[PDB]
DNA sequence: CATATATGCCGGTCTCACACGTGCCTGGAGACTAGTAAGCGCTTCTAGTGGCGGTTAAAACGCGGTAGACAGCGCGTACGTGCGTTTAAGCGGTGCTAGAGCTGTCTACGACCAATTGAGCGGCCTCGGCACCGGGATATATGGTAC
DNA sequence: CATATATCCCGGTGCCGAGGCCGCTCAATTGGTCGTAGACAGCTCTAGCACCGCTTAAACGCACGTACGCGCTGTCTACCGCGTTTTAACCGCCACTAGAAGCGCTTACTAGTCTCCAGGCACGTGTGAGACCGGCATATATGGTAC
């Protein structure tokens, strides 16, 4: 017999049953196509690798081995598609980006 | 005794942070930030995908309204690489079954 | 003896924030402020102590951003002292009334 | 069968040097001594929102603890999303 | 020509008209309008209601969740009528069973 | 034989077509018997109130048929459907009339 | 000859604009822009009659809204005109802007 | 030349004069041009998306309808 | 004061959209069955609460003085008015047919089922990353002074 | 130029949270069943588009000049920086138990099905609300000029 995942068979990472179940238990839709969860679990995965890159250069820059909310922070707000996406969300211990106005500056 | 069984996306997190850096670690804060951002990114495309489904009379959602979600919600480069990866994925699982 | 000029450690202030991420409001009076306010909507809650973590979180972030905006409020004056009505004409252009 | 100490003037415990700090952070070098004042009127008006929005989710679960979660969910509804939390 | 069916909410505004104001008719976009209305809140209470049911680990939207949803979007004053207006229906409805 | 649940529960506003539309918007897996008359009762609630406002406006305006501009009025004069509807526009709506005092003649 | 003094006309039309509801775009220039727009997206394209007037509808309502905002941002600058930088701020601070 | 000069400094003056505008600088009238353009580019972008999900050639106002509610610009009269 | 013109109003005149009566047709509402969601008992035990005292970092206060807020001036021109001229929007029109969108036939696909099995979880243990500390290297802001 | 005071960046130290081993076990995988959602193609005919040529109204551009933006200046005091003194946060520990969280029983509730029956629809009307509007009446802005 097999079992091997469908995680397996799309090639993905992220757990595409699970995935599945959450769109199913969820109510979304009567019924949910099988690809919907692959194609889903795909664009999660792409985004969090996305993320964790940047993240990762981060805490690299800041002489860390481990990425910290702040190291999440500066990659998304120096991002300018994942600063849109995340637009109006905190991230608990963040911190703001280093901005002062140039009229504050002195002469 | 021994506690409830509470899910979580740490697993995967983990995975996809050793493929693009091997030697780098996450705090439980960090990781509890990925853990929201999943959730909130699967309820933002899961919404646009079942409105999608509901407003064009259909009972199901398919790769097809999660494409046409992830274009309205993801801004232009990242839709564009979602997008292409996600097809990637359903083409790959479609020729494996 | 020695003496900044008025607005040196107000920059170096500015600095040091920016750079940091721990929470600037002491966390007993916050605390207090919540159980007060939840006691006048409901008698007799508890809170998990990361609700209140919670709640104070998104309250620094939501000043700090108000702050931002009221900023700007007062740079569009000609001025650099934020006041009263910096606030009260962000938190209009806001929405927040 | 004890009592809770009643709790009374508890905004005055975000003080003038706390507002001052959050507004550095926010980038603002000069504040009017009338800000502090304003600031606490603002907090307790947000405070009081979310808090209103959670407690009614604690009353919906039959509880008398309010969780992260019921926080969350209220943050969400009021468009101030926090991620670090739960859910 | 063969019909082509399509609901609207505009019966039972004309029968609410009626009631709140006799002698005064409407216009077909004023009719529009609240028949927007009408599907918006409709989307809001309903949307309020299955999230509180999804949190609370519940199959069911019961008058409990429409209830809560009511309370969470409707601003005070409002939201006091509603509460009556919807608890007096329910009882006036299980009284009449 | 056979009444609507719309008169069980003293409604104008539609108990079956609501219970309906509940069942078929993947709300939920099951919904309630009271759930579609509280949420029918609310929306007649709602109905009402702005239909009396707007009414209102239509006479303050000597017109017996209500138009959207009377509906504009009524929502943006009261605090609280102002408040509801604070992202909604009106089509047809127009403004409320409101000149800045310093804006003036002296 | 007559001349009414500069900002009474500007009043007397605040006044009138305020008072009615009409679009004040004229319709035509409007679709061939909403056209124009959409051709940069999908090509071939039909539009129903009142999507064109949806999308008028819209506009107006936002841009009368923006307008209300730079108004404030320009008196709040003790000013009576509205610049360019009172609608940048009003951006700013609704979201829009970064 | 162009159909964006079709929103003649008049019309713009217009909709200041219902926003509560007394005075207008010359600069609004480009600057008001490129704003709506963003804000149509956003909105139409939207609809033409629910357009080709529906495999249409019309854009119906119920596309711009979802469109706008997508946007947070809730659009009441048109099928809402 | 008087004079100009914008705006409001009346009463009449018309027109077309509203709101009415008439099918008709579907989408519901009275049974009725049958299975599960959830309410409500009882237990476990987590974590929320309140209390105390050693320490000390943060808050508070008052002082002194500078730099920014604010008001008053005065200059220059960008605007608002109104006019005469040009342009194209709107309109009522008569086609013309893309395509919205409905019906009717037929797979392919997705739900449901209910045994089988390894993915993912809670524990549990444990070093290596990092928080915190103090030493010595700059970097800057401000003050003393020579020219 | 000189000097004072913040901040950097360095190892060095010690703590404890991340991260990896385990073994238990559910939720996901298999693979077979069956009902229907939706794909496809034909057909209809709604409504979107387009060329036309009047007829205004609205846009345009121009030229006048005023009230407003704007930069300068001078006044004064509110707000910053800092020293000293006060205060209550924090920490680390108690001790106590409320109530969160979980389990097992148990049954009204609800969905799923047929049948029927009338509620809500598209249609078709004809008629009164309101749009227009001519010309009239009222309200208000603007200036003249002589106190
Ligand atoms: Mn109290
Ligand atoms: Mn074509
Ligand atoms: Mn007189
Ligand atoms: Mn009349
Ligand atoms: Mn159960
Ligand atoms: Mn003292
Ligand atoms: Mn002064
Ligand atoms: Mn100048
Ligand atoms: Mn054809
Ligand atoms: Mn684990
Ligand atoms: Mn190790
Ligand atoms: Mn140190
Ligand atoms: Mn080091
Ligand atoms: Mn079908
Ligand atoms: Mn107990
Ligand atoms: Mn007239
Ligand atoms: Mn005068």
């Amino acid at each position: 017999r097999k079992a091997k995942t469908r995680s397996s068979r799309a090639g993905l990472q992220f757990p595409v049953g699970r995935v599945h179940r959450l769109l199913r238990k969820g109510n979304y839709s009567e019924r949910v196509g099988a690809g919907a969860p692959v194609y889903l679990a795909a664009v999660l995965e792409y985004l969090t690798a996305e993320i964790l890159e940047l993240a990762g250069n981060a805490a690299r820059d800041n002489k860390k081995t481990r990425i910290i909310p702040r190291h999440l922070q500066l990659a998304i707000r120096n991002d300018e598609e994942l600063n849109k996406l995340l637009g109006r969300v905190t991230i608990a211990q963040g911190g703001v980006l280093p901005n002062i106005q140039a009229v504050l500056l002195p002469k | 005794r021994k506690r409830s069984r509470k899910e979580s996306y740490s697993i995967y997190v983990y995975k996809v942070l050793k493929q693009v850096h091997p030697d780098t670690g996450i705090s439980s804060k960090a990781m509890g930030i990925m853990n929201s951002f999943v959730n909130d990114i699967f309820e933002r495309i899961a919404g646009e995908a079942s409105r999608l489904a509901h407003y064009n009379k259909r009972s199901t959602i398919t790769s097809r309204e999660i494409q046409t979600a992830v274009r309205l919600l993801l801004p232009g480069e990242l839709a564009k690489h979602a997008v292409s990866e996600g097809t990637k994925a359903v083409t790959k699982y479609t020729s494996a079954k | 003896p020695h003496r900044y000029r008025p607005g040196t450690v107000a920059l170096r202030e500015i600095r040091r924030y920016q750079k940091s991420t721990e929470l600037l409001i002491r966390k007993l009076p916050f605390q207090r402020l919540v159980r007060e306010i939840a006691q006048d909507f409901k008698t007799d809650l508890r809170f998990q102590s990361s609700a209140v973590m919670a709640l104070q979180e998104a309250c620094e972030a939501y000043l700090v951003g108000l702050f931002e905006d009221t900023n700007l409020c007062a740079i569009h004056a000609k001025r650099v002292t934020i006041m009263p009505k910096d606030i009260q004409l962000a938190r209009r252009i806001r929405g927040e009334r | 069968k004890r009592h809770r100490k009643v709790l009374r003037d508890n905004i005055q415990g975000i003080t003038k040097p706390a507002i001052r700090r959050l507004a550095r952070r926010g980038g603002v070098k000069r504040i009017s001594g009338l800000i502090y004042e304003e600031t606490r009127g603002v907090l307790k008006v947000f405070l009081e929102n979310v808090i209103r929005d959670a407690v009614t989710y604690t009353e919906h679960a039959k509880r008398k603890t309010v969780t992260a979660m019921d926080v969350v969910y209220a943050l969400k509804r009021q468009g101030r999303t926090l991620y670090g939390f739960g859910g």
